[PDB]
């Protein structure tokens, strides 16, 4: 009884959310009509984690959907799992996205915020217990970055105790899909640092790179890209859903991985990943799993760990397996590469094992880590922001909404201090 | 769901309007009578029975061009109220088309536009078509734009208008009218696109292999661009792009707004079999100066911001590789104070071909609208031509007699000079 | 080489073994191509499609894997042109051993022939002596003899074993099994190529089949 | 558990290595698909030396494929045993070979070296132990001579302890397949002397000669020539793979046959060999094998031993035979021909016996020796080098890559001292 509330915002959040709800529906074995048709009683033990039950044995997910324009909403309606979602949980506006952070936060944000909050209050107060919230949104856009952070602050006010774990999309450094991203990203960073307990950063360039290097897909579409992200959310909350030899929920993750309140940005990785034709040659076991997890190419964020150093890291293993072999790998990988860990924190690598692996895979693992290599990510957006801010023109679109120019100075100042915060702990 | 209203003024606007609406009907599958043998609500309204009615208004101060539609095949589709015709045209005079004859009909047309807006619950912007050289395109268009600005305020007013050609010209008084329309447009317009006939003639002769084009061929090429821009709102795609999204990224300043247009692939039926036309080929062709619909070389200037729209068999991964290869081109210039510069849109609905058309059936297509300082080359040419005629006062009496005070001539000259400064100080670097 | 082995045995000076110039000079440009897939328990490899190439000038087998998009497998030449010996017969492979529906063990891997190119089928038909599987007269005579022995009307067989009044390759095999005689998949395709009145020989018609049956 | 890593670089090495894997697969009874279909339990004892196990009951070989152009890999994919190789082990460039040592070492070598090493690291650290590496390359070429020596330097840095045994083909003195070999050979030797523990030299002309003399072949192909090379490949590692009366591995071979750090270049030979029609009449016994082994015509390298003197020699015997018979012959062959052995090292002949002979042969033997006759081989390349080094114009191709001319002077100086080194030890 550790119910988790799912919240989606914007274009990216829904399409990732739509693909995410397919996977856990498959793992528990939920028919698209909402009726249970699975294959094991273990699926019904703690189905309360993600799904609610109606009168007619028809499982409805704890999902809330938010957008400024209905274009994204209707695509979800026609999706394969479209009938599953609760009809009243769809909350949407009737105005263009605008791709403006100030417009999304202030003008249309306030109108939707009051209606959205009561929608969440329906789901929040309908469970015997409520562990935390889970947000999927984009930072380069205007609706997810703007309205999502507004909802994030309000959620903290009403429910301070609960874990506000979020999944975010980081703008690409080489070529990106929006000009005004450095404004939107920097402004959202200031809200995210103080409010959100746990933030996972995901970059599209790594996703394209992983598919080309490993899976050998010539034309990897968004369906493939969102699916790789879809594993990670399923893996993290799996400890709640299934038994194991060492349980580790979200609150365990934050305690171990967060040494200081402001250093909580994380990198994630998933294993095993193999080309469809290559799998026959592989000898998938625990030692092979550890090889991919600590390999820098499997990281889903374009921040090479070797350029920085690690502080904390946590790994989960799924599947019936010897506990000893898992524990030995944590020791060997830590002692072998001591140059990338801080001396003043021993035992930087957490381990946990869960009984039931996902479909098709005899055992799978999930990696979540925290490292100073994020200083590369924030330097890229800072250098672009200064070139943005010197040419004071794009501020025009933000001023008309009502944003004061001092906020841009404030947003960079806090984010600048975040950069040097990672710098000093390297010593 | 959400609606866009199209407004056409002048012979050119109505002529382009004819080509644009025939493409919409074929794409959506609507018979010319309004019946059928989705995104219909965006451009069309359901009359109650089987017929569909479009959201358009046709305006001209002379009946000939409007009466062609009234007697034409498409006459059943349109509402008689939407077809508004004056009595006598402006005779290539801005003063006549603004003060004396324009004000006879301005409030009549505005009622019909406002009446159409009542049915548009999700109206997000307007589309307006001009010919700068014509009297009605400039004089009447300025009066309509000024009214709509106060009538509706923060509603996007996007314009797609015909710029005078560098050397090809059909009206002597053309430099006078274009400058006068420049002053009214620059403050009120949210964003205005430029195309010129001289560039289209060369494109309609070289790439599309037709030796003897008419206005009819050029109008269909214009129609393709408008359909591509509105496709992201009409149909599904991996990356939806709205009018507001276009407005924010393309314009860096208030007065720099002017973008340019391009389209690819533009090819004949024969050459289609020889080329695969993947994402790499179409994107590379968009950047050559030959494909510009405005006859100005981008190499003279620099690029501020660009937008690409992809239709058909396009995978997002291949788009990033194509644009990344674009970035490696030393032949392309960008200002340092704008590193990203790109927004991409991918839509699944492929282009629609026309019976007796000029284009082959390409499975995928791409459209580009970009902001560049190269347009300052075009403004200088018009500025120099005007000065020679005004220095000897070659046509002032015609304008003054029709309500114009002569003080307007230096003021419209001054604002254009300020605008040329605006494009230059943007081109400066720090 | 093993050819040099025979030279060493025959003469104290191992004079070079002569290659069959008549066969090489005549049949230099003749190549038969066959489409085949693996018969293996691996689900991934079972879905891989291969094209087999047999050179008549020197009796070598070459296997190529066409590139497939989103397959994740490095396609290309799967086996070079090689002078391979048939494990079943203990003799070097010959063109007569290549039959549609016949499973061939190549590189001690198991391959099932699926389709053949238009020239390969036409060349096999043009020389019935070296390709008994394409000798239609033998098939027709055996079919007529079996029908006479069974005493079953061909019209009733057509009504019973045809789907939508058309006979498939499986349908023709079913008819042959009902009579009591075997038909190879190569023989059935030869029947379809010769008799079927369509551009692509995939089915037979009632009057056309009766002409073949009577 | 003494795993050996095999690496193939270039056009020459890949073709020989491909023929090499056919013999090893045949001896152990490994299917081209990788399944085991052998006939004895003894084959499964120590297959770990050369093979890894896959999940689906397949066996994957410890092989890494290296070349600058994709043409050589596609033929390997077309090879009879092509499926056996691991798909990810194929690392290749996208440029022409160039036949240039400087271009292979500097321009394309650095780019490939980083990618190749991590592929090697996968196999190197995936096994319980690793005794030595095994490289196949040519010296007259541009890819295997240039890049092969580069990887040889890096392998020594990471794995100093392991035996870096290599197999090389020497440019022929009468007629050869490349004009610029003496440049490529001279540069390679300087890297070869200091880095590699064991080097066996092979000459194509002798491989022609033995086929014409003994095997009586008037149309020998590269299949027969590579097959003869593959015999010595399996014989040396055979002691690790099978039991015997007297075991002798690589490190035993290096200790006995190498009296000084730089005198380690070796000549190899194999027995029995017979004209394939006369094999019936041969009374093949242990003394008969000894006659072939010390016969100069059977030597695989075109450097007549009689013109120099011997320092060390070693022979292996495969099969069940008498221990006294093997030991007696080495005493007789040493005393009968004392004029070709140094007085200051007695017992110049080392022996070994292996229980299981190769297929088809009741017993077989392998001979490896070191002698001063190598001074003939280095004289041929050195004398040619001086002639075209005066004509400094060929260097211009190597100059454009970035090679500095003193490297030619440095390399010849080392080779000249190596020639002098064998001169002084004759006394
Ligand atoms: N590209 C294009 N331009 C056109 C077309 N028709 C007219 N034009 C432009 O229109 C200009 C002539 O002015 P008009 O077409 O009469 O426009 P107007 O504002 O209505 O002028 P008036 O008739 O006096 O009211 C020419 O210079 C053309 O550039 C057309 O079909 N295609
Ligand atoms: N990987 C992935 N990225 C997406 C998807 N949809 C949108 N994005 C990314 O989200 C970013 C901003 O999108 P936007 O429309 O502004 O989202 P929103 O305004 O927050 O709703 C773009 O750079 C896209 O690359 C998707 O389905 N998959
Ligand atoms: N014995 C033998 N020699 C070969 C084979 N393939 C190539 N060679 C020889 O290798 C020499 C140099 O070839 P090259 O391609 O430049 O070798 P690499 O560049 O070092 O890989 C030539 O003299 C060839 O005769 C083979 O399969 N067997
Ligand atoms: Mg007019």
């Amino acid at each position: 009884v550790r119910e988790i509330v799912h919240i989606q915002a914007g274009q990216c959040g829904n399409q990732i959310g739509a693909k995410f709800w397919e996977v856990i529906s498959d793992e528990h074995g939920i028919d698209p009509t909402g009726s249970y048709h699975g294959d094991s009683d273990l699926q019904l033990e703690r189905i309360n984690v993600y799904y609610n039950e109606a009168t007619g044995g028809k499982y409805v997910p704890r999902a809330i959907l938010v957008d400024l324009e209905p274009g994204t909403m209707d695509s979800v309606r026609a999706g394969q799992f479209g009938q599953l979602f609760r009809p009243d949980n769809f909350v949407f506006g009737q105005s263009g996205a605008g791709n403006n952070w100030a417009k999304g936060y202030y003008t249309e944000g306030q109108e939707l915020c009051e209606s959205i909050l009561d929608v969440i209050r329906k789901e929040a107060e309908s469970c015997d217990c409520l562990q935390g919230f889970q947000l999927v949104h984009s930072l380069g856009g205007g609706t997810g970055a703007g309205l999502g952070t507004l909802l994030l602050n309000k959620l903290r006010e009403e429910y301070p105790d609960r874990i506000l774990s979020t999944y975010s999309i980081v703008p690409s450094p080489k070529v990106s899909d929006t000009v005004v991203e450095p404004y939107n990203c920097t402004l959202s960073v200031h809200q995210l640092v103080e409010s959100a307990d746990e933030v996972f950063c995901i970059d599209n360039e790594a996703l394209y790179d992983i598919c080309f290097r490993t899976l050998k897909l010539t034309t990897p579409t968004y369906g493939d890209l969102n699916h790789l992200v879809s594993m990670v959310m399923s893996g993290t909350t799996c400890a709640l859903r299934f038994p194991g030899q060492l349980n580790s929920d979200l609150r365990k993750l934050a305690v171990n991985l967060v040494p200081f309140p402001r250093l909580h940005f994380f990198i994630v990785g998933f294993a095993p990943l193999t080309s469809r034709g290559s799998q026959q040659y592989r000898a998938l076991t625990v030692p092979e799993l550890t090889s991919q997890l600590f390999d820098n190419k499997n990281m889903m964020a374009a921040c090479d760990p070797r350029r920085g150093v690690y502080l904390t890291a946590s790994a989960h293993f799924r599947g019936r397996m010897s506990s000893k072999e898992v524990d030995e790998q944590m020791l060997n990988i830590q002692a072998r590469n001591t140059s990338y860990f801080v001396e003043w924190i021993p035992s930087n690598v957490k381990s946990a094992i869960c009984d039931i692996p996902p479909r098709g895979l005899k055992m799978a693992a999930t990696f979540i880590g925290n490292t100073t290599a994020f200083r590369e990510l924030f330097t890229r957006v800072d250098s672009q922001f200064q070139k943005m801010y010197a040419r004071r023109a794009f501020i025009h679109w933000y001023v008309n909404e009502g944003l004061e120019t001092v906020e841009f100075d404030e947003a960079r100042s806090n984010m600048t201090d975040l950069i040097q915060e990672y710098e000093m702990y390297e010593t | 769901m959400r609606e866009v209203i199209s407004i056409h003024v002048g012979q050119a606007g109505v002529q382009i309007g004819n080509g644009c609406w025939e493409l919409y009907c074929l794409e959506h599958g609507i018979q010319p009578d309004g019946q059928l043998p989705d995104a219909f609500n965006t451009f069309f309204s359901e009359t109650g029975a089987g017929k569909h009615v479009p959201r358009a208004v046709f305006v001209d101060l002379e009946p000939t061009v409007v009466d062609e539609v009234r007697t034409g095949t498409y006459r059943q589709l349109f509402h008689p109220e939407q077809l508004i015709s004056g009595k006598e045209d402006a005779a290539n005079n801005y003063a006549r088309g603004h003060y004396t004859v324009g004000k006879e009909i301005i409030d009549l047309t505005l009622d019909r536009i406002r009446k159409l807006a009542d049915q548009c619950t999700g109206l997000q912007g307007f589309l307006i078509f001009h010919s700068f050289g014509g009297g009605t395109g400039a004089g009447f268009g300025s009066l309509l734009l000024e009214r709509l600005s106060v009538d509706y305020g923060k509603k996007s007013k996007l314009e797609f208008t015909v710029y005078p050609s560098p050397q090809v010209s059909t009206a002597i008084v053309e430099p006078y009218n274009s400058i006068l329309a420049t002053h009214s447009m620059i403050d009120h317009s949210d964003c205005a696109f430029m195309v010129d006939n001289e560039a289209l003639y060369d494109l309609c002769r070289r790439a599309l292999d037709i030796e003897r084009p008419t206005y009819t061929n050029l109008n269909r090429l214009i129609g393709q661009v408008v359909s591509s821009l509105t496709a992201s709102l009409r149909f599904d795609g991996a990356l939806n792009v709205d009018f507001t999204e276009f407005q924010t990224n393309l314009v860096p300043y208030a007065r720099i707004h002017f973008p340019i247009c391009s389209y690819a692939p533009v090819i004949s039926a024969e050459k289609a079999y020889h080329e695969q036309l993947s994402v790499a080929e179409i994107t590379n062709s968009l950047f050559e100066p030959a494909n510009m619909m405005v006859k100005c070389d981008p190499r003279h200037g620099k690029y501020m911001a660009c937008t690409l729209l992809y239709r058909g068999d396009v995978v997002p991964k291949d788009v990033s590789a194509a644009v990344a290869t674009i970035k490696t081109k030393r032949t392309i210039q960008f200002v340092d104070w704008c590193p990203t510069g790109f927004k991409m849109g991918i839509n699944y609905q492929p282009p629609t071909v026309v019976p007796g058309g000029d284009l082959a059936k390409v499975q995928r297509a791409v459209c580009m609208l970009a902001n560049t300082t190269a347009i300052a080359e075009a403004w200088s040419r018009l500025d120099h031509k005007f000065d020679l005629m005004y220095a000897k006062r070659a046509f002032v009496h015609w304008y003054v007699g029709e309500g114009m005070e002569e003080a307007e001539f230096p003021e419209a000259r001054e604002d254009l000079a300020l605008l040329e400064k605006d494009y230059d100080e943007v081109a400066a670097e720090s | 080489s093993d050819e040099d082995t025979l030279r060493s045995c025959i003469s104290l000076h191992p004079k070079p073994a002569p290659k069959d110039q008549v066969k090489l000079l005549k049949h230099s440009n003749d190549i038969l191509r066959f489409k085949c897939h693996m018969v293996t328990r691996n689900s991934v490899d079972a879905s891989r499609s291969f094209i087999l190439t047999y050179f008549m000038a020197d009796d070598t087998i070459q296997v190529f894997e066409p590139p497939a998009r989103n397959s994740g497998i490095i396609a290309g030449k799967w086996l070079q042109r090689t002078k391979l010996t048939n494990p079943d017969t203990g003799k070097p492979f010959q063109a007569s051993d290549f039959e549609i529906g016949k499973v061939l063990t190549i590189n001690c891997s198991k391959f099932q022939l699926d389709e053949a190119t238009e020239y390969a089928l036409s060349f096999m038909e043009a020389d019935p002596d070296s390709f008994p599987q394409a000798d239609l007269n033998r098939i027709v005579t055996d079919f007529r003899a079996g029908l006479k022995q069974s005493g079953k009307d061909a019209t009733d067989l057509f009504k019973k074993f045809a789907s939508n009044n058309k006979i498939d390759v499986k349908g023709l095999q079913s008819i042959f099994e009902a009579i009591g005689l075997s038909i190879n998949v190569h023989e059935a395709i030869t029947i379809f190529r010769r008799y079927s009145t369509e551009s692509k020989p995939t089915s037979l018609n009632i009057r056309d089949y009766l002409s073949f049956a009577q």
